[PDB]
């Protein structure tokens, strides 16, 4: 699921799955 | 940044992990 176009909520969801308990930052520029 | 460049190009795990805390 990581090796593809990840737009909008798709990216947030991949960050969420990848980062697990670390969490992540989502910064659209 | 990733938000733009992982949507216009395909993403990778290298890139995603760079945005984990």
């Amino acid at each position: 699921f990581v090796n593809q176009h990840l737009c909008g909520s798709h990216l947030v969801e991949a960050l969420y799955l990848v980062c697990g308990e670390r969490g992540f930052f989502y910064t659209p520029k | 940044g990733i938000v733009e460049q992982c949507c216009t190009s395909i993403c990778s795990l290298y890139q995603l992990e760079n945005y984990c805390n």
